[PDB]
């Protein structure tokens, strides 16, 4: 399954090379230049965590972490020139882990505290509240369904981007136009990862303030 | 053909009139971030989250829309 | 991709951060907390010294 | 009707004090009355009778020459 | 044909003209609960609930819009 | 079939573009209620019965729009 | 046929985009009873009265639309 | 039949769409009524003549669009 | 028949629509005069006539719309 | 036929629609000058020119929608 | 006749629904021109050109509409 | 012939009513500029600058309904 | 022919009404930032970058809107 098996390889290398690259770039060196960049994601990450903070503060911390450098891995294919059968359904196997992993979320939470343990409670005075339970179902159906939607709904806008941009820019015989489309599209896909880290966080602060 | 037809037609309309609404409903909550901060520069980090929630929520009711137009051209 | 690949795809994921909090947190965690420290611990004795 | 701390002062003289919890009085620029817990904020008003509220339930009009409050 | 023709046309008019009205009212909302906090920073726990609630029944126009649209399309 | 078809596309016509004035409209008050409260927090329970009232007369012109949306879908 | 496919069509239209205006038109007086109160909350006997002439008058616009609506769905 | 279903289509049209613009401005005339009393109390009796003046004059230009949707209906 | 059908639509399209602009624009003058008024009482004889006058020429658009609407119907 | 049908539909779509841009717009340069004249009268002789000019320019925009009109109905 | 038909038709959809929104746009810029003038006199040389400037780019749009509803009409 | 009319249609459809958005936007910027330096006449060579790259984003968004109408019309 | 008329009138309606809303949008948000900037200097360097993230997010709801046009035209 070339187009298909190939593309998981790829997506599955990229996620190898963020493991990897963690712990053995961590133990060295990192060092200055490398060690203050660190500093901004730690530490960024920390002001980020006040807000959720504590919670998944490990768990979420390493989490988006690592969500940065397996999302640049699609700023690769965008950086290759600047054929697919890895990035189509490797996006695609992007969007699975990510959005998959959005639905796991909840559930995560919902063990992880109550949350979950009263989530069964959502109903409650609420579904009374707010007598009707078409309000109260609608709803939180609407909200598993939608933590999803929303979170892949971004991971499936990113990678049809990326398909988009490539698609203008290989087409064309002239270059230019693909050169202006591929450095917009370019800060567009870097403000997007960044946007994803911040999503993350949003479901996840989110969990903390959500029930 | 007339099905073929009338699925483009569908397309364009649920595509692009309905969209209209957060390109300019997302634009009217950036100036309230940037009129709220010039008035109040101290409370920068309170309403910035405020403006990001609700972009979010006027860019999903378009999100909406596409996903019909979508549903229409390739399903 | 048809089947089967989004699954490598996605367990990468997951054991790319078990393996981070295993190992990198520990190297990288640790390792970063230096400056942390550090600068946390030249400041700290400036003052107290400053002050008595 | 007696507000928490309030006084209708001059340098020269104070002229009222204490709580009023309603105050009628005109603003310069629009209706002013005197009623808890609204926010803080500053204006002028025009001469005249104001006709407020105090404590025990003492009430009178008290002539403003008009002036920031 | 013509009555499958009729659904997807009806589809894509009922989708995405009635979603921008919410487009905008979602917005309209946060814009105000931005430009209040701003000017009355401690009003932030009152106001934010207000937002919510707004927000929400403000998306239930286009949810009814999006509703009749997903009948068209399916039922 | 033609009367058929006419039901589908009257039926996605009125459901989706009268709701849009709705989904302004709600919106509209609850920023006002949202302003008035932040400008004069003390005026909150007086104003906040005003809201609900509006919000609830302004929602009853899209629901005039999805009765007969409902009427040509189903009647 | 042509003549029922056409009422069926002509209903859709005039119930549902004509009565956006008192959606929007019932808010906007409704803001200005709520906004008018919090700045000056001794006016509210004087105001509320010509808030509900006003809703009402907006209303009958619709109203209007709507009677259009009936008379070709059942006259 | 062609021309009876013309009539129809042509009645829902200028019916519906054009009595919007005063169902959104008779509104407006009374939220600055609205307004206008709440900032100056005194003035009431001077601007209320003027808000059923202007709120008549917006009022004839539905009318106008109602006659048109009542000759196509009945003349 | 096609002629006389494509007349009688014509005629909905151009009375109903464009007459909307003076409905809203009508309304946008009488507000100005009445907060004008409201904010400063002695310039009532100054811009009364203006109003007037601007109502004339915001109510003259409409006109237009109209008179080519009665020319589709009974030229 | 169908060209003189679609002369009688096109001069209704082009007549209306367009000329409530300034329908609204004259009324909006009205309502500017009767705000700035109510705020400060002794600039009524300056601005008043400027609400001429105005006027004018965004009448102008409509005669071109009417111009069209006119070219379908009689050229 | 179903080309020359479609010409006519897309002439008249050209040329009125677009030139609108310079009709409001024209207006919107001599109504911010008349209020920054009324609050501060001494900026009107100033200003002055900054609005004509304005207008152009403004007129410019419909300029743009009536081009291709021209184009349709008579090339 | 069928594909011709509807490129002429087309045409028309995409060249007039999205310009109608510049031709507002264009106009709220330089609103904005005039009524800022008003305020404020030392902030003009800030400002200024801001409402030309403004003005030319806003402008962008019709030279795309543009490009489509004169592919519609000539490729 | 059908398919490749409905392609081509589909195109022309998703292009251009979609795209009104950031041609407004982006506008709106540029009045923010002048107005903004002109009522307090010193916040220039903290909401032009909002201003900028604003504008695109505006900007990219059209920029759906052109993709489903070009979608259309070349797919």
């Amino acid at each position: 399954m070339f187009f298909s098996v190939v593309l998981g390889l790829l997506f599955l290398v990229l996620f190898r090379s963020v493991a990897k690259k963690a712990t053995s770039g961590v133990p060295g060196k990192f060092q200055t230049a490398i060690e203050l960049v660190i500093g901004f994601v730690n530490g960024s990450v920390k002001d980020m965590y006040h807000g959720k903070s504590k919670l998944i503060a490990p768990l979420a911390l390493t989490i988006f972490v690592w969500v940065f450098l397996m999302n640049l891995m699609d700023l690769l294919p965008i950086d290759l020139l600047p054929r697919v059968v890895p990035s189509a359904d490797v996006n695609v196997t992007l969007s699975m882990a990510l959005g998959v992993f959005i639905l796991i979320l909840f559930y995560s939470i919902k063990m992880k505290g109550i949350g979950g343990f009263t989530k069964e409670l959502t109903l409650q005075p609420f579904n009374h509240w707010a007598f009707i339970p078409v309000n109260l179902i609608l709803e939180g159906v609407s909200l598993l369904s939608k933590p999803v939607s929303l979170g892949l709904r971004l991971f499936g806008n990113m990678y049809a981007g990326e398909l988009i941009f490539i698609l203008i820019a290989g087409l064309l015989p002239w270059w230019s136009q693909w050169i202006l489309n591929v450095p917009w599209a370019i800060f567009h896909i870097l403000i997007i990862t960044l946007q994803a880290f911040i999503f993350m966080v949003l479901t996840i602060v989110y969990l903390s303030m959500a029930s | 053909n007339l099905n073929m037809d009338l699925l483009y037609m569908a397309a364009a309309v649920m595509m692009g009139l309905a969209a209209i609404g957060a390109a300019i409903g997302i634009g009217i909550l950036g100036g309230k971030f940037l009129e709220g901060a010039a008035r109040q520069p101290d409370l920068i980090p309170l309403l910035r989250t405020q403006f990001f929630i609700v972009m979010g929520l006027v860019d999903a009711i378009p999100m909406i829309a596409v996903g019909l137009g979508l549903y229409v051209m390739f399903a | 991709n048809l089947n089967a690949t989004i699954l490598g795809q996605a367990i990468a994921f997951v054991l790319f951060v078990l393996f981070a909090m295993k190992y990198v947190w520990p190297p990288l965690m640790a390792a970063i907390e230096k400056r942390q420290k550090e600068i946390a611990d030249g400041l700290a004795s400036a003052e107290r010294a400053h002050k008595d | 009707a007696m507000t928490y701390h309030l006084d209708v002062v001059s340098a020269e003289q104070q002229m009222f004090s204490g709580l009023v919890e309603k105050i009628q009085v005109t603003g310069s620029e629009g209706e002013l009355g005197i009623y808890p817990g609204h926010a803080p904020l500053l204006t002028a008003i025009k001469p005249g009778m104001i006709r407020i509220v105090k404590q025990h339930g003492h009430e009178e009009f008290i002539y403003l020459s008009g002036g920031i409050l």
